[PDB]
């Protein structure tokens, strides 16, 4: 639909309560998420692939790192994804574990060499 | 000629198998092309020649009775591991159906110290049975680095069975 | 503001169906001279080229000036 | 390239001397150190008769293969290798202009091929738990490393990496792996295994506090360096 | 047309009556082993002259198949000529060339 | 049609594939609300921006319970 | 394609493979279609075939003339041990429907498991065969190679040695 | 600046003060390589002959290159007795350059 309902729908989604519940998160919500429309550094998926590998070498699952692999597969096999580096740093970013040094480790380049 | 035939070739030569315009020449010394993307190629079919090493020395002595059933158990995680190695090959081969990513250099470093490792277990375990062998794989437990410390004593918990 | 006036709604109602009918520097854009604020930005110049555009918003109506003043009385007279 | 082969032995027969109960230290078979292919950094055009805007990025190409490693087009990879030391050999017709940056830019490949061949060398049982726990996580940083050049190799592919941004990008790199560098060759130097090298870590960690760039990394390598001791 | 047209569409015919078969394909190497080995016995020039075949599907042989295992037989596959089985000769897929 | 369906199978696959990664990251998300996520992803999204607010009413819906 | 290789191995060659009754699954065709080295690949993944064909035939005569119901037991305990044989075989073809991309690579790699029982039982029946067993004296040959060494030949025979007994406990309460 | 920034990183007489001074001084050489970086990249930029882009900088490289000769001949905490003689300067851009360079140099 159109963003702006959309990101209504989020705010019903994941409370039980309804949006005449509460509107100071949804006013805060949108003090967030705009002017935040536009990847304004690289988007390579192949990053995040090796951040979901080093992730799971952080949780001691090769196994699970290693049908990562076959999974990444599976993208690249019907191609119909338009951003598959968005939807897997999203992913990414609420990383769990089911049971220090990040930012020190490579991260996207700022576009701060190159005209935003 | 293009790179991506030459990338189908490689893919091959971690198993141990000539590719196709990439093949084995001098046994012991690496596989030979037949400027710089020239000279990479000589580092990354290194894998496959440490790779020789452990697949046909687990393959002739899992059939032996007369290498014993320690070194059989040995055996078993040679090849145990050898497969665990075939799974990403599987994925490489499926995700092209010209490109490089260094030519793989970033996927291969990894899986290049699992096979160093190896390379120096099979021919310290060479020539030996039963507690004479566990001991040769007691050896290489003695070190600092997880990750090896991780390796080797997945092997000693079975051959000690 | 509408913060302050829920602490009536149903001209807010009115006013976001009507916010689409409406109408068809000083010293500060890019100050870094002066203030107690740190001098320590990068370029992009796409800060530069939309304050390149500050100014050509007041000229592209003072060049349209310039040709509809002689297209306007060449099509009367 | 001769000399790694007489100090290993003679730091062999320190442990066997030192304890008579513990027999035969393991060392690696002869192939580990034969091959100079395991470690990172080792037709011609006339390229100064060509445009400014394309020289750039022939060496921008031919650099970037060897900052992980192999022989470029027109940087070359020197064999000088006496001690932790690297050197490197551009063709001698490129642009001035192009060439002071260049020269100015490949201080960082030395300084990897000095880190390559120190995880070779003291990875064995003759330098011990410590020296197999540091270079374990300095392979760590040489594998950060590796993933950087693929996200720039993505981005000169679209034509838009140029030897400016490039010089950007590696700007912050550039004192982390100095420090580096200039670590190995001091444990080279003075024979420091063990505990030896538990002092300079600690001294090297105490060293910094400049702007927390280096501070990070060698506070890193001294806490993994001290859980075998 | 209104018999016949119901007829083309919710009855086969295509393997037990004059008329070639169609059948809509996916084709790419990995189901496309038959034209794929076909081509290739062209381009090793045998020479040519090909095998007398009409082209039936996958499923067909199935349901032919339990028929001729139920009790009952004289279908159009499996015909007997003095009481012993004999296999049609005509039938190939899209896959596994007939051999 | 059918020809629009055959495409939508092949995104119903890239959804469940992208639904594995979900789960063995164990995101709060079930398949409804990722399904809004996806849409948002769609439309180019930065997802550290919806992860910081994902992040707060995910404790905001404990907060009033 | 991945259809005909699951032919391949359970016995009829088809035009892509050779076979041959002492050792077959031959493949030596070029390939423009697939990789050249593809062949070898092949070549790895046949070595299990031509040892089932094998077990097959072995299977085939009980349950040269014998005598013997040890034979007729030992036959149907190596039955029970191809099943997860077949099932095996199940999988991939299930794969196959529906996934697109997959290829020979997939098998090779995934029937690696099979390229360590099978080899191993191998030398167990050509034993048998080569120097001729049909006494009570086949037990004992079991019982040296069910101590194993590698897990699938150790636990394999493990399950044929207790049928075997289940009939010498017919024979021996009919004695008692 | 580079002169000056070259010299004091290999003084160990100069300071750990002096190497975070240095070290904060290195972060205005990064910040040099962030102006032009995008003045080379808009080439394939003209405005007039690039005269707007030598006057926000020309004045953070004149703050930081007074205290390249002030500093100069200093050597320890007494050269954190004249770094607070440029937040005291009347120029409210000195003021506010090294408010910020302080706050790093006083760690």
């Amino acid at each position: 639909k159109s963003p702006n309902v959309l990101l209504q729908n989020l705010c019903c989604r994941i409370l039980g309560r309804s949006e005449a519940d509460v509107a100071q998160q949804f006013q805060y919500a949108v003090r967030v998420i705009g002017s935040n429309f536009a990847p304004t550094v690289e988007r390579d998926e192949f990053l995040v692939a090796e951040k979901i590998k080093k992730e799971l070498i952080r949780q001691r699952r090769e196994a699970d790192a290693a049908l990562f692999s076959e999974l990444h597969r599976k993208l690249h096999s019907q191609g119909v994804l338009k951003n598959k580096w968005s939807i897997l740093y999203l992913l990414l970013s609420l990383s769990e574990d089911p049971r220090s040094y990040a930012t020190l480790f490579a991260q996207a380049l700022p576009r701060d060499a190159h005209s935003t | 000629i293009t790179e991506a035939a030459l990338v189908r070739d490689i893919l091959y030569v971690f198993q141990g198998i000539d590719g196709k315009n990439i093949k084995m020449n001098n046994t012991e010394n690496c596989y030979k092309v037949e400027r710089s993307l020239r000279d990479t190629a000589v580092r990354l079919s290194e894998l496959g020649w440490l790779h020789n090493k452990i697949r046909r020395y687990t393959d002739q002595r899992s059939l032996d009775r007369s290498f014993g059933l320690v070194g059989q158990s040995f055996c078993a995680a040679l090849h145990q591991e050898l497969r665990e190695y075939y799974r990403l090959l599987s994925v490489l081969h499926s995700q092209l159906q010209s490109l490089t990513l260094r030519r793989l250099l970033v996927w291969t470093y990894d899986p290049k110290i699992r096979l160093k490792t190896l390379a120096a277990l099979v021919d310290h375990c060479q020539g030996r049975k039963g507690g004479e062998l566990a001991s040769a794989v007691h050896a290489y437990t003695k070190t600092g680095d997880p990750y090896m410390r991780s390796l080797v004593q997945h092997i000693l918990s079975l051959v000690s069975h | 503001l509408v913060e302050e006036l829920e602490a009536v709604g149903s001209v807010l109602d009115l006013l976001v169906q009507l916010a689409g009918s409406g109408p068809p520097r000083d010293y500060f854009l890019n100050n870094k001279h002066v203030g107690r604020n740190v001098p320590y930005s990068g370029y992009d110049c796409d800060d530069l080229s939309v304050f390149e555009m500050d100014v050509q918003s007041l000229i592209s109506r003072e060049e349209c000036l310039c040709h509809s003043m002689i297209q306007e009385t060449l099509q009367v007279m | 390239l001769q000399q790694s082969l007489e100090l290993k032995r003679k730091m062999l027969r320190d442990k066997q001397n030192k304890k008579n109960s513990g027999q035969h230290l393991p060392i690696f078979p002869a192939w580990v150190y034969e091959r100079p292919a395991l470690i990172g950094d080792f037709t011609a055009l006339p390229i100064g008769t060509l445009p400014l805007a394309s020289q750039e990025s022939a060496v921008v190409e031919d650099l970037l293969y060897v900052l992980v490693g192999v022989d470029g087009r027109y940087v070359s990879a020197q064999p000088l290798a006496g001690r932790q030391s690297r050197t490197f050999l551009v063709d001698p017709n490129l642009d001035l202009s192009i060439r002071e940056l260049v020269h100015r830019i490949l201080p960082v490949a030395a300084s990897y091929s000095a880190v390559t061949r120190f995880i070779e060398e003291k990875s064995s049982f003759e330098y011990g738990q410590v020296n197999h726990a540091l270079a374990a996580a300095m392979r760590t940083l040489v594998k950060e490393h590796l993933i950087l050049v693929s996200q720039l190799e993505q981005l000169h592919r679209q034509g838009l990496l140029s030897l400016q941004k490039l010089w950007f990008y590696i700007q912050p790199a550039m004192r982390t792996m100095d420090i580096l560098a200039s670590l190995a060759t001091s444990v080279d130097k003075g024979e420091c295994l063990g505990g030896s090298t538990l002092s300079l870590l600690h001294d090297r960690s105490f060293s910094y506090t400049g702007d927390s760039q280096a501070q990070e990394l060698c506070l890193y390598l001294t806490k993994a360096a001290s859980a075998p001791y | 047309p209104d018999d016949r047209s119901w007829l083309e569409h919710h009855v086969v015919h295509q393997y037990w009556t004059a008329r070639p078969s169609q059948f809509p394909h996916s084709l790419h190497l990995h189901s496309n082993l038959a034209a794929v080995w076909d081509q290739h016995l062209y381009s090793s020039d045998p020479l040519y002259v090909p095998d007398d075949r009409v082209l039936v599907t996958e499923t067909q042989v199935i349901r032919e198949t339990l028929w001729l295992l139920s009790g009952v037989k004289k279908l159009f596959i499996f015909q007997l000529i003095d009481g012993k089985v004999t296999v049609r000769n005509n039938i190939i897929v899209t896959h596994l060339t007939h051999s | 049609a059918a020809a629009a369906a055959a495409n939508l199978n092949a995104v119903r696959e890239t959804m469940d594939v992208l639904l594995e990664i979900s789960r063995i990251l164990n995101t709060g998300l079930d398949m409804e609300t990722l399904s809004i996520c996806v849409r948002l992803c769609e439309q180019g999204i930065n997802p550290e921006a919806l992860s910081s607010v994902i992040k707060e009413l995910r404790k905001a819906t404990e907060a009033l319970k | 394609m991945i259809h005909e290789l699951l032919l391949a191995l359970s016995g009829y060659p088809g035009s892509i493979f050779t076979w041959n009754k002492r050792s077959g699954l031959q493949v030596s065709q070029d390939f423009p279609f697939l990789h050249p080295s593809e062949t070898s690949v092949l070549n790895r993944l046949c070595r299990l075939g031509t040892d089932y064909i094998r077990f097959t035939e072995f299977i085939e005569q009980y349950t040269g003339g014998l005598h013997g119901i040890y034979l007729r037991a030992f036959c149907t305990g190596l039955d029970s041990v191809l099943q997860p044989y077949r099932q095996a075989l199940l999988d991939l073809e299930q794969e196959f429907l529906g996934d697109p991309h997959l290829s020979i690579s997939h098998v090779n790699y995934f029937l690696d498991q099979f390229q360590l029982l099978f080899p191993s039982v191998m030398v167990v029946v050509e034993q048998i065969k080569s120097q001729k067993i049909h006494g009570c004296q086949i037990l004992e040959t079991v019982y040296k190679h069910s101590c194993g060494g590698l897990p699938p030949v150790r636990s394999a025979l493990e399950k044929i040695l207790a049928v075997c007994h289940g009939v010498m406990y017919k024979q021996l309460s009919a004695w008692m």
